[PDB]
């Protein structure tokens, strides 16, 4: 029962469940949540370190850039899965773990990356979310040793070598469903999600594919056989003359090139929260706007705010009084 | 009808020249009935009240 | 047991999607209502069931999802989830004035002014939300708060400069004993 | 007094909510809408025409109402919201949304909610001149 | 055991209000034999809450002008008081000092919320170490303005002052001002 960060973020109290408990300091020195290191000092302590060896993390790694996940992986990652490696070929015998893992079989269908399956309140044609239901909807949910990873990447390199590994549910699971980013010039697949420019070739090239890998190690992708996500329609546009300055912002064609800092205020951060127990003495039900700081005056905005303004072609006509930032 | 108080939490200090403090009080009538009032002069976290009248609600929103 | 349905247009879909957690959380939770989005009829459904605390919470689960809808933020929609007394007037723009064309559009400006500020500014005196869709105006807040900002509003769009609106709804802020 | 039937059905009502610009109009009637059972206006609970269209006054029509219905029989209503429609404003306002949210408070269950506003195809002239309305 | 003076005990005392129980700090561990202590007590907030309500008592009667520094001479008067106030009641004068502190005490005051112009006051909420405060300081009003041009002495003016705030009756200064705070903030809502 080896414990990754992802159950502690979600405040999984699995230590009843299982009893060979073992951690990583830097799994759980990093978290910055207040809630984590309060709970910290107030749950049994019954959990112990242990450090991996060179050898089982230089083999993880070794056979984690063959399966193609190694950009993926992160350093106290190889960690757990190195000590999860050394704790089973320790304790149980070390035939049960096969190496050099399975090829990829390709099988397409005509179905949108976006198409909204798997999402627990959408329904096509009951799927209802109940108070029943809320402490349910975690994810795929299906003896001694395993896992608490969240992390597909993390499940994806313990079930291809073999590890039985499970989730906040205290029963081991099966199937792993998730999506993976790949590059469609260089063919690099990359497990995190969030990214927009590939680790490769660096273009703004990255699209979705569907990953899911069976209980026995075998793993298949989807792919969507629909031209429109293919489609070279608004890619090429006249850019401008790059502007340098502390106010320049840049049209973004690469993952690190140094923007001017253009922060917002405290003020104009702040998010209305409504539970909490003062809330009903404020004189106003809302967060009061900013418009004095001098962000306000420069129209700084957050990342989140115009995500569907970029996604429009630049080649179009928008409202005539209308001014795109 | 004349009801006992507490000292929940001391919320801030409101009033035209900052005389007045707003407060949370609990209820000794064995009831989780936290209203927030208004009271004149130095309270603390733990103090307890006499109310002479309870219908009555102070300025919220 | 008894469900509301409330539709959602296409250009509403995405921020359903991306903000789906942080609105069926309260619903499930605080109020204790079961939530499903039907994609065929595209309609947000919310029904109520046998651990239901109490009647009414269904109208407070739909006026949070109608308002999240219509353009305000989440957080502003959970306010009307733990406040009673907030409403939402809405009103065209040509309603009060007959604007044709582009005249109509600077109308637009001039509620939003440079940067949106000018909105903002109505949101610190008459502390409440102000969503504007293309030809429409929502107002969400306390019924006294909602007519000082459609006064407000309305006397944008007849013509009169942002310096004359924010006085006056200064001045009537300040006999509003606020 | 009231409709012979059994605990486990109920029976159905039609309310008109009309929120006008000056006042609210509560006018329970059938399912066919002929005959009224119940009209509570604003005007009808407060003694001021200030407070005539307030939250408050749709608030106490929408309890006597349901009062009404209780005292006769009706359990379930269906509801058709309006607005003063027509060349003017079409959306209804604060005071119908208080009504409905009264009239849900005091026991009563909610059929259909039905935005029945007198929608034209094409206008006649507004009410204001060409300069505009509402101050 | 400690008695004032040497004379009057302090294990008697009963508090009848549950709100001034824990600032009417006299019953056990707070009784002195001098009220006079030269201790310090408005060092830092809150403290003056500890000290001995008769050294509060002596420490307000001693307000006025031409006797500002005399604090002998002020717990002399409080021995005088104390001394009438026994022979003429019978009980314990800690006892009735007690209540006619209790008794005096007002629960609310109009309080000027709003502007420079509106003289509209709301009415709010009474601290129990105010109302202790404003208990005393009603009290030795009423001592001064009982004693300023009369053979009426003012430890005397003190016992009697003391005696109708206790029991209730319109004769204190302190209950008939305390009476006319609280109509008013009634009044005012
Ligand atoms: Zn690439």
């Amino acid at each position: 029962v080896v414990a990754d960060a992802g159950a502690f973020l979600r405040h999984a109290a699995l230590q009843d469940i299982g009893k060979n408990i073992y951690t990583i300091r830097e799994v759980v020195t990093e978290i910055r949540d207040k809630a984590t290191r309060r709970r910290l000092a107030v749950l049994p302590y019954e959990l112990r370190f242990k450090e991996p060896l060179p050898e089982y993390v230089r083999l993880v790694t070794e056979f984690s850039k063959k399966t193609g996940d190694y950009p993926s992986l992160s350093a106290t990652d190889i960690q757990v899965l190195a000590l999860t490696y050394q704790l089973e070929a320790e304790f149980v015998g070390v035939s049960h773990l096969k190496q050099e893992p399975q090829k990829v079989k390709v099988s397409s269908s005509i179905q949108h990356p976006e198409t909204p399956l798997h999402i627990s309140g959408f329904h096509l044609p009951g799927g209802w979310i109940t108070p029943s239901n809320i402490k349910q909807i975690q994810q795929e949910l299906e003896v001694r040793v395993g896992c608490l990873t969240t992390d597909f990447a993390m499940q994806n390199v313990l079930l291809q070598m073999g590890l039985h590994v499970l989730a906040v549910n205290g029963m081991l699971i099966r199937e792993a469903r998730s999506y993976i980013l790949r590059c469609h010039g260089c063919f690099k697949t990359t497990s995190d999600m969030s990214r927009v420019f590939c680790s490769h070739c660096g273009n703004k090239t990255l699209k979705k594919v569907s990953v899911t890998v069976s209980d026995d190690g075998t793993l298949h992708m989807h792919f969507s056989r629909n031209p429109k996500v293919l489609n070279p329609r608004g890619l090429r546009y006249s850019l401008p003359t790059p502007k340098g300055g502390k106010y320049a912002i840049n049209p973004h064609l690469t993952e690190d090139q140094r923007f001017p800092q253009l922060r917002l205020s405290q003020k104009a951060r702040q998010k209305t929260n409504v539970f909490a127990p003062d809330y009903i003495a404020g004189v106003s039900p809302f967060v009061e706007n900013d418009i004095s700081s001098r962000s306000a005056t420069l129209q700084v905005r957050d990342s989140t705010l115009g995500a569907g303004r970029r996604r429009l072609n630049p080649n179009a006509s928008r409202k005539k009084f209308v001014k795109k930032r | 009808p004349i009801k006992l108080a507490r000292v929940t939490k001391v919320l801030g200090r409101t009033g035209s020249q900052g005389q007045c403090t707003q407060v949370r009080v609990e209820f000794m009538d064995d009831t989780s009935r936290s209203i927030i009032r208004n009271v004149k002069g130095p309270v603390r976290e733990g103090d307890v009240l006499t109310l002479l009248e309870s219908e009555r609600e102070a300025r919220r929103l | 047991e008894e469900t509301r349905k409330i539709p959602v247009p296409a250009n509403r879909y995405t921020p359903l999607k991306e903000n789906w957690m942080k609105i069926f959380t309260p619903i499930v939770e605080h109020l204790g209502l079961q939530i499903r989005f039907n994609l065929k009829s595209r309609n947000v459904e919310i029904r109520t069931c046998k651990e239901t605390k109490d009647v009414s919470a269904l109208t407070k689960a739909a006026d949070f999802v109608k308002a999240f809808i219509l353009g305000f933020q989440v957080e502003d929609a959970l306010a009307l989830i733990r406040l009673d007394d907030l409403f939402l007037e809405s009103f065209e723009i040509t309603d009060v004035k007959p604007l044709k064309g582009d005249h109509l559009s600077r109308a637009i400006g001039r509620i939003a002014g440079k940067g949106g500020k000018t909105k903002f500014t109505i949101e610190n005196v008459t502390r409440t939300r102000i969503v504007l869709a293309d030809v429409k105006v929502h107002i969400l807040g306390s019924f006294q708060n909602i007519k000082m900002a459609r006064t407000a509003i309305c006397n944008l769009i007849l013509g009169n400069p942002p310096s004359k609106v924010y006085g006056n709804i200064r001045a009537v802020a300040s006999r509003s004993a606020d | 007094l009231g409709p012979q039937v059994a605990e486990g059905e109920n029976v159905f009502g039609v309310c008109h909510i009309f929120a006008s610009f000056n006042d609210t109009f509560v006018h329970v009637t059938d399912l066919s809408g002929k005959e009224t059972i119940c009209r509570v206006t604003g005007g009808m609970k407060v003694k001021a025409d200030r407070d005539e269209s307030s939250p408050y006054a749709a608030m106490l029509a929408a309890q006597d109402v349901a009062q009404r219905c209780k005292e006769l029989g009706i359990t379930a209503l269906h509801i058709k919201l309006r607005a003063t429609g027509g060349n003017r404003t079409k959306t209804p306002g604060p005071g119908a949304q208080s009504a409905l949210r009264a009239l849900a408070r005091s026991g009563m269950k909610i059929g259909r909610i039905e935005d029945v506003t007198p929608i034209p195809s094409d206008s006649t002239r507004r009410k204001g001149g060409r300069r505009g309305r509402r101050l | 055991d400690i008695k004032l003076f040497g004379k009057w005990s302090t294990d008697d005392v009963q508090i009848n209000d549950i709100s001034l129980q824990d600032y009417i700090a006299v019953k056990e561990k707070y009784a002195k034999y001098l009220p006079h202590s030269a201790g310090r007590y408005a060092a830092k907030r809150f403290r003056k809450a500890q000290c001995p309500i008769v050294e509060r008592l002596t420490n307000s009667m001693m307000m006025h002008g031409r006797n500002n520094g005399k604090k002998l001479m002020t717990v002399r008067i409080v021995k005088h008081a104390f001394e009438i106030i026994h022979l003429l009641t019978g009980e314990n004068p800690l006892q009735v000092l007690v209540n006619a502190i209790i008794n005096s005490g007002p629960r609310e005051d109009s309080t000027r919320i709003g502007r420079a112009g509106t003289v509209r006051r709301q009415a709010v909420d009474v601290s129990p170490l105010r109302r202790v405060n404003q208990a005393i300081w009603l009290l030795c009003t009423g001592a001064r303005e009982a004693a300023f041009r009369n053979i009426k002495t003012i430890a005397e003016c003190l016992a009697d002052e003391l005696i109708n705030a206790a029991k209730g009756s319109s004769n204190s200064y302190a209950i008939k001002k305390k009476d006319e705070l609280e109509r008013v903030a009634k009044s005012n809502r």
